[PDB]
């Protein structure tokens, strides 16, 4: 039939009080409080650079961002890999063996120089 | 996402109650009892906790439904359950 | 509005 | 203890109309079906004797289990949702604030400041809702799990603090 | 169907987190025109997903179909293959029927 | 040797440094979903030559680089085999996983822990390479018991759902 | 009403109904909401097989 | 297909057996019977590396698309000759196995006939 | 072996002769130095074996153990240095002697020349595990579990040591490479039947077999927490190493004098990986996974092929390493609630994070994940049974998916859900627990690198 | 912002399948009292959706002048060669 | 009416399906009562040690104790060897060994029988 | 709200929409009916086929091999 007077008053208590125990979760400006860090000088540059954030310089982060990924992701390990694979794997037999390339009529040989022969004529179906 | 305020809580409650044939809008109150002051039954609270339960979007347990017997009642629950205190 | 998130110490 | 009679139709009535919309769908042809749902219900409002009452009771729940969705529309954050009990991994009791490092509370001081004064409330108001407790509890113990509201002016709700400061819906 | 399973999923997504991780179609609809571009993938997608001539599903399921129909192949598993690609067209007409067409079913806070 | 071997490797490598690099500094901060997205489509990028010497030539190699362990007469190597479903499939799975960081960048841009979902999407991204490539049964099965840890580990993301763990 | 005393061990160990946990009332509030159980009262024997995680008794609809 | 009703819910005796025929001599009312004809040597296939079950008797059709494939990248579009010479020519072995199959049929049903009359006089 | 041998013997003089607070930093310090000599003996040869001394000898199978066992000691000490903070310091310092005197007898048990020196040494092994279990366990169910593992070890043992003192009277040396060099192939009958068991059966407790396996789940659970990380880590595979020493007189008995075992332990390890699923004791459960990798050591010794005897040795190493993890990890819970009940204490991982972490590596590693060297094992051990009968595949299978679920089952038990709300006491990780779990899993999945150091003797 | 709701003196069931409805119901002697709290689907942007054929044709149109204006350039190419 | 609903082991009866809601006694109603007021009082007892200030550590559950105890400390002080014991101990304990016995032996000697006449191909079998 | 109010949530009406999805999302449609019309013009053959089916039963005995039954 709806509340009781008792349990509509614990209620209207336990509001008050859950409202401001929420209320009492709200941060501060000041929070939170962070503990002092270092700057290194490669991104020292970009706090004088990049202050602005013009357009031009958007680029140009960018550009340096994009740069520093590749070399560091690609370049470096593509290089160690590459080492790895053409002084040290492929110094022992059959490491890396490659299926042989198809080899068609006509075909000239680079290692030797033959010249595949042409197929013989075809029975000539027509469409 | 937005978040819920008291007032917006409020105004949506009374909003879908005047949109009930069998209240008065130029009756209908917060603190209006929808048995005493409205007249209704028990039945027409089912449906207009239904009604609140499509307009927020989850679901009020029957235990809890059956005692919200004023639209301020309602905004109370709606309030409790998803921690507005504005 | 920014809330106070209770979490575990991660300090440890 | 139990559900009473008039429980037990409007659970009925409520259940049944829900599986109805998820039937129905669009809006229209579940505003009729609806309509007519309730009308069925108000068909014997006003019956003379519960005997028979509880057996259309019976005959509706028998039919309603026949005729029910095999999946009916779930509110996602209700029970058997799709989005039911998601952010339990994120409610972290308010006892782990204690085990913070200094230098992690640091960074908080005004909250922390708050957080004293609120467990200096608890600590204090805890003697005097024990003591309600016992003075409201009838020889035997609780009958029903219902607690008392404050009754004098400067105290709090018995056993109010796991309820009051429970965690958020949306935590972190 | 990598391509087109992928971005079926994520208009799913789109709709989901649009509809406060709503997920039933029942509350959806409407959504074609307040989701146009949500729209415009998923009917692309599932047009490649039922073999539309050229899309992307063309060049494998339809010569997949050709393939299973000259074979010497078990014949109750031809006509289930050829059942079952009729009922992916229906299930992608319940996708877009109820999330899309129609009218909306979603809580009124758009 | 033949640019195709070491492509095939480090489209493979390039994966794995945002997870060595997910303890370092960049996985506390903010920009860590989109650095693993970065490196995602530059290993797409990346795989596509391998495709494109396969397209014009057929290019196709098994490449056993480290021996591991023989046992008797049976010798178990890393070796990953670099065929048409290999440079065919790497390349069509780097675009998908691409396209789906760059739509959990936003999708998943409210979860707390969306550095440690990137990278679980990136730790799953390399253990089906590891089964896809695999020149031997070792090896995939390598990579197929890692699929299914973490598949695993991010079907039940939200592990306080009792549906989610089940 | 205890198991019968058949020679198993059960002894005087309560014979509660073989109804899981996901049987429970999910809008109560248990003292364990996710096991749906409350501090004090009798625990089936077989809670470790009837946890939400495992097998479920539940009516269905069929 | 109408060869499946009248092998399944009919006389099968009538009807090819697709994995025993051809059960006639290939010179049984074929006089002149011509031997086909391979264009492409063993060794072009093998250096092709053709796909085994690619090297039928089509199989030189399927080395000149491969070899202007191979001779066109990037322009995939190219070569579009070679595919359509290769297609009609394995169109073309496919209606002779259909040859095949209604050769086999209705020397089956003949066979059956001139049995049938035999026993009919005796 | 000296070098070895002495530095641990002098751990005992410098234990008693520190001060009370350099205790645990000094045996710490010197066990840690003493593990890193061990090593050295991982430097073996192709075909002969690391003959020392008339007394002391090493090979592939035995150097693994000799460093499992070394590296075991320090663990132990930071385990144990918690829940004994509050004894007295004549106590402590007779808590570390305990766990010195029985590193010391395994360091000397795996590397007996001799098959009555080695039983000496393995018997000898008892006395501190008992008095660990029985003197520093918790409940009042440590005495009978003391019992129990006692009375076990020795009903298995006796008649050990009849059949090896009577192989030395007919053949007139116990020493190993003799016994390997004059084979004679073991004849049909009573008399060899029950020599063969009488050599077989003390192995069998130790391990154990399934049936003769009781003793286990009691002394494992109920000793305090070094004593269940030797106990599971170094003592179960006293059987395995002194079965696959002794084998080599057995045979060809061996072809059909296992069928009865192969049989008890193919259907044991389905058997108790069945009972983890239902374990209500955190450490129980972790004690009764220990019976079905060891099943599976008992099958791949069983039918004695380089595969099988590979396999058996990389799963001891892998299973010591991780029963030991598992243990600690439950340990740390138990220290805070002070209960094995394992859903006493729900949803860990929004409290212990790196703990959670630490959790889920050891259950990766009881599944068997590959490339780690216990799916290694498990694997070798499986191809060989294959080959063994093509029908193994079934139940090895079946172990391997039930090892799953249960596994799963306790990290989403003991991790996942929501955390238990009176439980108000679970207090950060301490750096020597999470440097517990480091230490039990960084060379675990580091020999994965170099799996041939824990292959045995016939890689 | 404040988001101030629209007035509800506007949503009516007139002119929508809720006024189909209510003249079904209100032949049987209902009549259904939620009718207005629907009203909005029905109105305003969602007051006209299309078909699944006009959903799936999205784009035909300028898909096909694209297309001519193509087929025709390629005419004017061959007439180059 | 409707076709009906049977409950299973599995599938259990529904609530609303139960007759026994529908028949109810004062009896009933005055068990109903005793069982939310021991429920309350188990409730009370918890909620005071819960929302106590000055406790810390776990709240010891007597239920809990006693339900890992009947299951693994109490068993044998209550078994007895009765023949449905017996029976189902014979059963599946040695049931399934010597079932497993029968087929590996069975399969290794069908296999040996194979090897004495080399009917086993064993072409590239070098690792065992 | 917050940051990000590009799109002001609204009550119980159809969303505001921008010129760019509207735009993109048309476009991308008319693409997908541009390839199809495009492709089919150019490759009816992948639809409907490239070679006629053949008639057995049109095939003549002496094509075929088939003697009369008198042979
Ligand atoms: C080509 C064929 C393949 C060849 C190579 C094969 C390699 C293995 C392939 C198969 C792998 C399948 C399974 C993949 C992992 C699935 C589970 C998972 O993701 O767990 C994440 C989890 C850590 O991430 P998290 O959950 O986000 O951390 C949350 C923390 O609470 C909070 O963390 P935080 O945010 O504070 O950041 C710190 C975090 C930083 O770390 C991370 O965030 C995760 C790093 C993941 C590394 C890559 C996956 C693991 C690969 C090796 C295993 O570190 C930690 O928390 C401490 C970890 C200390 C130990 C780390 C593991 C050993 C050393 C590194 C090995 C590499 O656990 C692990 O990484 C452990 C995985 C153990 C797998 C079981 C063992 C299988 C056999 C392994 C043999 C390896 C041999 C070679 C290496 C030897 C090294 C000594
Ligand atoms: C991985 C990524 C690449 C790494 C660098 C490439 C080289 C490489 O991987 O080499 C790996 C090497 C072997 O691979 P490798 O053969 O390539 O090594 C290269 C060096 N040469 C050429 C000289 C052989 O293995 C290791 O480094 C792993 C060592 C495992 C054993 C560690 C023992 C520590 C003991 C501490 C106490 C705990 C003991 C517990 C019980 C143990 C029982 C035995
Ligand atoms: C050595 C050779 C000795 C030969 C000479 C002696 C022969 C007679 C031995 C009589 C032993 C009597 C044991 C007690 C008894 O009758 O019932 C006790 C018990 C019953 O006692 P209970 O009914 O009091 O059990 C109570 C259980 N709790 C505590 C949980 C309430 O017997 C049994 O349960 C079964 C007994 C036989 C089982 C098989 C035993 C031997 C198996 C093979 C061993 C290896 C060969
Ligand atoms: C069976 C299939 C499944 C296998 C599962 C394996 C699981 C374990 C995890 C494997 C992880 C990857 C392992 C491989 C990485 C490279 C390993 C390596 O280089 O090892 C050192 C190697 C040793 O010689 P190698 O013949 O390769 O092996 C001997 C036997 N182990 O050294 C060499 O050969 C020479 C290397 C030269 C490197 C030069 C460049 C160094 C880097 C740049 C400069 C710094
Ligand atoms: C007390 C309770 C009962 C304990 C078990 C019963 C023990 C005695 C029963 C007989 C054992 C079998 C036996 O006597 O074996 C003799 C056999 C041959 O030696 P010998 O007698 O010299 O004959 C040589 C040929 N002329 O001897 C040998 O070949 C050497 C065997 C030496 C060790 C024998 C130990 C007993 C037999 C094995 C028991 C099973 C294994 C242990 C199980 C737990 C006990
Ligand atoms: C709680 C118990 C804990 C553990 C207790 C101790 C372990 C169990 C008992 C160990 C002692 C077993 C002794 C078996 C001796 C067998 C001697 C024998 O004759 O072996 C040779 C025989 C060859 O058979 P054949 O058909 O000739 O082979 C083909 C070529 N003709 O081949 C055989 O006979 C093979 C063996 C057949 C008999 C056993 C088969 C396994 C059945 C399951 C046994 C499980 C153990 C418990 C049994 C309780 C009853
Ligand atoms: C799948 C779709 C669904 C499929 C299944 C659809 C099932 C539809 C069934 C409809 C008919 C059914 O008889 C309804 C029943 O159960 S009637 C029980 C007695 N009903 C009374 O009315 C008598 C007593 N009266 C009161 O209890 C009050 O008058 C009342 C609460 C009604 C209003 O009072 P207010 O609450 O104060
Ligand atoms: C107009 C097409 C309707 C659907 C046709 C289904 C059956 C297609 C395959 C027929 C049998 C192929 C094998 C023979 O013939």
């Amino acid at each position: 039939s709806g509340y009781t007077p008792d349990e509509k008053l614990r209620l209207q208590q336990l509001r008050e009080l859950r409202r401001r125990w929420l209320k009492d979760q709200e941060l501060s400006p000041r929070e939170p409080v962070l503990p002092p860090r270092r700057v290194w000088p490669m991104e020292q540059f970009w706090n004088k650079f990049l202050q602005d954030g013009a357009p031009w310089k958007n680029v140009i982060y960018k550009t340096y961002r994009h740069s520093i990924f590749a070399v560091t992701h690609v370049l470096i390990p593509v290089w160690i890999i590459h080492y790895y694979l053409k002084y040290h794997v492929t110094a022992k037999p059959y490491t890396v063996v490659e299926r042989k390339p198809r080899i068609f009529p006509g075909d000239t040989i680079l290692e030797t120089g033959e010249v595949i022969p042409l197929m013989k004529e075809f029975p000539d179906q027509h469409h | 996402a937005p978040p819920l305020t008291l007032e917006a809580i409020k105004d949506r409650v009374l909003y879908v109650l005047k949109l009930y044939d069998k209240i008065d809008p130029e009756k209908l109150s917060v603190n209006s009892h929808f048995m005493k002051d409205l007249g209704l039954d028990s039945l027409d609270q089912v449906e207009i906790i239904m009604a609140m339960e499509d307009e927020f979007g989850f679901e009020i347990p029957d235990i809890d439904a059956e005692k919200l017997m004023c639209p301020q009642e309602i905004v109370d629950y709606i309030a409790d359950k998803k921690d507005v205190y504005e | 509005k920014r809330l106070f998130i209770i979490k575990p110490s991660g300090f440890y | 203890a139990y559900l009473t009679h008039q429980q037990k139709v409007l659970r009925l009535y409520k259940r049944a109309l829900r599986h109805l919309e998820s039937w129905c769908v669009h809006r229209d042809k579940y505003r009729y079906f609806a309509c007519l749902m309730r009308a069925r219900f108000d068909e014997h409002k006003n019956e003379k004797d519960m005997v028979k009452a509880t057996q259309l009771l019976r005959q509706a729940e028998e039919e309603f289990w026949y005729g029910q969705h095999p999946q009916p529309y779930i509110f996602p954050e209700s029970p058997g949702g799709t989005s039911y009990e998601r952010y339990e991994c994120y409610k972290v009791p308010e006892w782990c604030l204690d085990d913070w490092h200094p230098s992690e509370k640091a960074m908080y001081p005004d909250y922390f400041a708050k957080r004293e004064q609120w467990k200096r409330l608890r600590r204090e108001s805890w003697e005097r809702e024990v003591k309600q407790l016992q003075e409201e509890t009838p020889p035997g113990g609780p009958r029903t799990e219902a607690l008392p509201p404050a009754r004098k002016e400067g105290d709090l709700p018995p056993l109010w603090w796991h309820i009051v400061t429970r965690p958020r819906e949306r935590p972190m | 169907h990598a391509f087109f399973k992928a971005m079926l999923f994520m208009c799913s997504g789109s709709i989901i987190h649009s509809l406060n991780d709503e997920q039933d179609i029942r509350k959806m609809g409407g959504l074609y025109k307040a989701m146009p571009f949500t729209t415009t993938a998923l009917i692309i997608g599932s047009l490649a997903l039922t073999g539309m001539p050229y899309l992307t599903g063309f060049y494998s399921k339809d010569l997949i179909i050709e393939a299973v129909n000259m074979s010497y192949t078990n014949a109750w598993a031809l006509l289930m293959t050829l059942i079952a690609t009729s009922l992916t067209a229906a299930y992608s007409t319940r996708i877009i029927f109820f999330a899309f067409l129609g009218k909306p079913r979603f809580p009124p806070l758009v | 040797m033949n640019p195709f071997a070491s492509l095939t490797l480090t489209t493979l490598i390039i994966l794995t440094i945002p997870i060595m690099m997910s303890n370092s500094n960049i996985y506390k901060t903010n920009l860590y979903p989109n650095y693993v997205k970065t490196t995602v489509s530059y290993a797409f990028t990346l795989s596509l030559v391998p495709l494109l010497m396969f397209m014009h030539t057929g290019q196709e190699m098994i490449i056993s680089n480290w021996h591991w362990m023989t046992l008797q007469t049976v010798e178990l190597s890393l070796s990953f085999k670099m065929d048409y479903f290999s440079v065919m499939f790497i390349p069509v799975a780097l675009f998908v996983t691409w396209s789906i960081m760059e739509f959990s960048m936003w999708y998943m841009h409210s979860d707390p822990f969306i550095n440690r979902f990137f990278k679980y999407l990136v730790l799953f991204l390399i253990t089906m390479m590891i089964l896809v490539t695999a020149n031997n049964l070792f090896q995939l099965f390598i990579g197929w018991e890692g699929v299914g840890i973490m598949s695993f580990l991010l079907i039940g993301w939200w592990h306080g759902r009792t549906d989610a763990n089940t | 009403e205890p198991y019968p005393d058949d020679g198993m061990g059960y002894g005087d160990y309560p014979k509660l109904p073989d109804r899981s946990q996901q049987e429970r009332d999910p809008w109560y509030d248990w003292d364990h909401p996710d096991l749906r159980l409350n501090w004090g009262e009798p625990i089936h024997w077989d809670l470790d097989m009837y946890i939400r995680n495992r097998v479920d008794t539940s009516p269905t609809p069929v | 297909g109408a060869h499946l009703a009248r092998r399944y819910l009919g006389d099968a005796s009538k009807e090819p057996d697709p994995l025993r025929m051809p059960t006639f001599p290939p010179d049984y009312g074929f006089p002149e019977r011509k031997e086909r004809e391979m264009v492409a040597t063993q060794q072009e296939m093998n250096d092709a590396q053709l796909m085994l079950q690619q090297r039928d008797y089509c199989a030189h059709y399927l080395i000149q698309l491969l070899k202007c494939k191979r001779d066109s990248f990037p322009n995939f579009l190219a070569c579009k000759h070679e595919q359509h010479d290769w297609d009609y020519c394995e169109h073309l072995d496919y209606v002779k196995r259909m040859k095949e199959f209604e050769r086999e049929r209705r020397l089956l049903q003949r066979k059956k006939r001139r049995e049938q009359r035999e026993a009919e006089m005796a | 072996m000296l070098k070895i041998i002495i530095p641990t013997t002098m751990l005992l003089p410098m234990t008693w002769m520190s001060k009370h607070n350099m205790i645990w930093i000094n045996a710490t310090v010197h066990s840690l130095l003493i593990s890193l000599i061990s090593l050295s003996l991982l430097n073996q040869l192709g075909e002969n074996s690391l003959n020392f001394s008339l007394t002391f000898f090493s090979d592939s199978l035995s150097a693994p153990l000799l460093v499992l066992t070394t590296w075991l000691l320090p663990l132990m000490l930071m385990a144990s240095q918690s829940h004994l903070s509050k004894e007295t310091t004549t106590r402590k310092k007779l808590y570390i002697t305990m766990l010195i005197l029985l590193q010391l007898f395994l360091i000397m048990t795996f590397t007996a020349t001799e098959l009555i020196l080695f039983y000496i040494l393995f018997e000898a092994t008892l006395v501190p595990t008992l008095i660990i279990i029985t003197r520093w366990g918790n409940q009042t169910e440590r005495l009978n579990a003391g019992l129990y593992f006692l009375f076990y070890t020795l009903a298995g043992s006796l008649p050990l040591l009849v059949a090896l003192v009577y192989i030395q009277n007919t053949t007139g040396s116990l020493n190993f490479l003799i016994i390997h060099y004059w084979s004679h192939p073991l004849s049909n009958s009573w008399s060899n039947i029950f020599m063969w068991l009488a050599c077989i059966m003390a192995f069998m407790v130790k391990m154990p077999l399934y049936g003769l396996h009781l003793w286990l789940p009691k002394a494992h659970v109920e000793a305090p927490i070094a004593g269940s990380m030797v106990l599971a880590a170094v003592l179960l595979k006293l059987g395995g190493y002194g079965m696959m020493r002794i084998t080599t007189i057995l045979n060809p008995l061996t072809n059909y004098m296992a069928y009865p075992f192969l049989m008890l332990s193919m259907w044991g390890m389905i058997m108790t990986s069945s009972i983890c699923l239902r374990q209500t004791d955190l450490k129980s459960l972790i004690a009764y996974s220990s019976v079905s990798h060891m099943a599976l050591v008992i099958v791949a010794i069983m039918i004695q092929t380089p595969w099988s005897f590979m396999g058996a040795t990389a799963l001891m190493i892998a299973h010591g390493l991780t029963s030991s993890m598992l243990f600690c990890l439950a340990n740390t819970n138990y220290e805070r609630v002070h209960s094995r009940t394992m859903i006493l204490a729900r949803g860990l991982q929004t409290l212990l994070p790196l703990m959670a972490t630490w959790w889920l590596m050891a259950s990766l590693t009881n599944l068997a994940l590959p490339p780690s060297i216990n799916l290694i094992g498990e694997l070798f051990i499986i191809t060989a049974s294959f080959s063994w009968s093509n029908i193994t595949i079934i139940l090895m299978g079946m172990n391997m998916m039930i090892t799953a679920l249960y596994s799963l089952y306790m990290l989403i038990t003991t991790q996942r859900g929501k955390y238990t709300h009176h439980i108000n006491n679970i207090k950060a990780s301490f750096t020597r627990e999470n440097a517990l779990m480091a230490l039990h899993i960084l060379p675990l999945l580091l020999l994965t690198l170099n799996p041939k150091m824990i292959l045995g003797p016939l890689y | 912002s404040k988001m101030e709701l629209p007035d509800y003196k506007q949503w009516k069931i007139e002119g929508t399948p809720l006024e189909t409805v209510q003249e079904k119901l209100a032949a049987r002697g209902l009549r259904d009292p939620w009718g207005r709290n629907e009203a909005w689907r029905y109105s305003g942007g969602f007051a006209n959706n299309v078909s699944f054929v006009g959903a799936l044709l999205k784009g035909f149109k300028w898909g096909f002048a694209a297309f001519v204006v193509a087929v025709g350039a390629e005419y004017y190419l061959e007439s180059q060669n | 009416s409707f076709p009906k609903y049977k409950p299973s082991r599995l599938a259990t009866l529904p609530a609303t399906l139960d007759p026994a809601e529908y028949d109810i006694s004062p009896e009933t109603r005055k068990a109903q009562a005793e069982r939310l007021a021991i429920r309350s009082r188990l409730k009370r007892e918890y909620l005071l040690q819960y929302n106590d200030p000055n406790r810390l550590g776990v709240i010891e559950d007597p239920a809990l104790i006693r339900w890992t105890y009947a299951r693994s400390a109490n068993i044998y002080p209550n078994f007895r060897p009765t023949p449905k014991t017996s029976l189902l101990g014979a059963l599946f304990g040695i049931g399934p060994l010597f079932f497993w016995y029968y087929v590996f032996k069975t399969d290794r000697d069908k296999k040996e029988k194979l090897i004495q006449e080399g009917k086993l191909d064993q072409t590239f079998n070098i690792s065992y | 709200a917050g940051g990000g109010v590009h799109i002001e949530p609204r009550y119980r009406q159809f969303p505001q929409l921008t010129r760019s999805q509207l735009i993109q999302a048309e476009f991308f449609s008319a693409t997908m009916w541009f390839w199809i019309l495009w492709r089919f013009w150019h490759d009816s053959d992948a639809v409907l086929g490239h070679f006629p089916y053949p008639d057995p039963s049109q095939w003549t005995d002496e094509e075929l091999g088939i003697l009369p039954d008198d042979e």
